[PDB]
């Protein structure tokens, strides 16, 4: 869980968008006067394997 | 060389023992410089905080030391011929 605070303009109604490219998940925001991208961790590029028999793990927040 | 995300128990964890291992033996062999480059190469030693997977890697690395007898030992010498 993480929180961001977009201070200053309030985010717009359906202007969070979401991309996937190979290496990193790219989100999009739009608000009334501005504009963000944000770069995130890829869940493939944070390594794949589950071969543990567990029941919590990590997530891509760390 | 460093494996992206700590979580419960995976194969990042059995990396980490494998460095502790050879920081330990490095010990052994008497080189505290290796040993503490290793450990700084996994977690900076500057932190106080606590680290519930790192002291779950200790532990099990302990854990595996008392429960087999340690390499270079006289019990190897009777496993080999």
């Amino acid at each position: 869980a993480v929180r961001l605070k977009i201070l200053n303009c309030s985010i717009l109604p359906g202007g969070v968008h979401i991309c996937e490219t190979q290496n990193n998940i790219i989100v999009l925001i739009l608000t009334n006067q501005t504009v963000h991208r944000l770069i995130l961790p890829h869940p493939s590029r944070m390594y794949r394997s589950e071969i543990i028999s567990d029941s919590h793990i990590q997530s891509i927040f760390t | 060389a460093v494996v992206k995300d700590s979580r419960p128990d995976q194969i990042a964890h059995d990396d980490k023992t494998k460095h502790l291992k050879a920081a330990f033996l490095r010990y052994c062999r008497k080189d505290i410089l290796g040993a503490q480059s290793m450990v700084d190469s996994l977690f900076s030693d500057s932190d106080m905080e606590p680290d519930d997977e790192l002291d779950l890697a200790v532990n099990q690395i302990s854990v595996d030391l008392i429960d087999d007898y340690p390499a270079s030992d006289p019990r190897w010498a009777e496993s080999v011929p």
